[PDB]
């Protein structure tokens, strides 16, 4: 690994968040190199069981991007977050879900 | 179809 | 106008089994095929509803091609590690990006075939589709071998032949998915920070293709250096999202407009709170 790049992280929902209606929680990781990466989706601090992800691809500058996603129903006080680890990160990055972003 | 792949 | 693009990734995992190889194919911004060497008896699999109806010989043929490409880059990873005299205990990556852009006439606009090693250019087919550009000294090893074997000619025959013909078949079989231009669903949201300052965020949702322009204006003067523009993201359902946000004084929201340009819009949109 000569050229290494740390990932950017966005956490968001497929549709605008309406409580009690089924949605999808998305964690988009992009711009990283090399390809091995640990992404977990957390509900109130605990890893979510059924999390899928898109097939590994990459952009014009050779950096990788992946979409991790899970079915979820947003409520008012349930907290959601995405935890990302990578060889470039000395400690994992946790980005909280914010329904306004 | 995929293309042919060449050994580096 | 349209493009068929393939992306290969091969990397070693010292101590954790054989190298891994993943390949994906796209028509424009829509993925339609994947192959993963870590599967037991790995097959090329459809990743688009429209490509599913393709003859079973298409999937058998491309499965054997992908399995052969995977074996080739497993050996290739050792070849290139050896050129650089790197340790076997390190993990390394070979990537390949090739495909064709076709214009309205149904003919080749540009073909390309590029390889990277550890996230940096290694060797690329030149625009004449007859010669190779090697990025450093070790890549000259590959370049000499590929010239003596005549591989540039096999690339040219594919890029000017099968690539174009297969892009056109896929475009017809997936016309309802690929030949759309879905405009964005746009709105502005309003998030007070304090009594004097608020955040305005201009949303673009569910649009396809990925290309879009989002801008804030303050009485008509562009606000690019003041605004936060996030990278375009997939929504998970085959479309894309983007937003641009701006911090604004609490009585001045009406002096700001958001502007949205996209292929599916008959005219550019202007929004204001």
């Amino acid at each position: 690994s000569h050229i290494q790049r740390t990932p950017k992280i966005q956490v968001y929902s497929r549709h605008p968040a309406e409580n009690g209606k089924s949605n999808f929680l998305n964690c988009y990781v992009s711009g990283f190199h090399p390809s091995d990466i640990e992404v977990d989706l957390l509900k109130n601090g605990e890893r979510i069981e059924k999390v899928e992800h898109s097939d590994l691809s990459f952009s014009k500058d050779w950096s990788f991007y992946l979409l991790y996603y899970t079915e979820f129903t947003p409520t008012e006080k349930d907290e959601y977050a995405c935890r990302v680890n990578h060889v470039t990160l000395s400690q994992p990055k946790i980005v909280k879900w914010d329904r306004d972003m | 179809d995929f293309a042919n792949t060449f050994l580096p | 106008f349209h493009s068929l693009r393939y992306f290969y990734t091969a990397w070693s995992r010292p101590g954790s089994g054989e190298p891994r190889f993943v390949a994906v194919g796209y028509v424009d911004d829509t993925q339609f095929v994947r192959f993963d060497s870590d599967n037991a008896s790995p097959r090329a699999e459809p990743r688009a509803p429209w490509v599913e109806q393709q003859d079973p010989q298409y999937w058998d043929r491309n499965t054997r091609n992908a399995r052969d490409a995977a074996q080739t880059y497993r050996v290739g990873l050792d070849n290139v590690r050896g050129y650089y005299n790197q340790s076997e205990a390190g993990s390394h990556t070979i990537q390949r990006m090739y495909g064709c852009d076709v214009g309205p006439h149904g003919r080749l606009l540009r073909g390309y075939d590029q390889l990277a090693y550890d996230g940096a250019d290694y060797i690329a087919l030149n625009e004449d589709l007859r010669s190779w550009t090697a990025a450093d000294l070790a890549a000259q090893n590959t370049r000499r071998k590929w010239e003596e074997a005549g591989y540039a000619e096999r690339d040219r025959a594919y890029l000017e032949g099968e690539c174009v013909e297969w892009l056109l078949k896929h475009l017809e079989n997936g016309r309802e998915t690929l030949l759309r231009a879905d405009p964005p669903k746009t709105h502005i949201t309003h998030h007070p920070i304090s009594d004097r300052e608020v955040t305005l965020r201009c949303w673009a949702l569910g649009f396809y293709p990925e290309e879009i322009t989002l801008t804030w204006q303050h009485d008509g003067e562009d606000q690019t250096q003041e605004m936060e523009l996030v990278e375009t993201r997939p929504d998970g359902n085959g479309a894309f999202q983007k937003w641009a946000a701006l911090v604004v004084p609490s009585g001045e929201e009406q002096r700001y407009t958001c502007h949205v340009q996209h292929e599916g819009l008959p005219q550019p949109l202007t929004l204001r709170w």
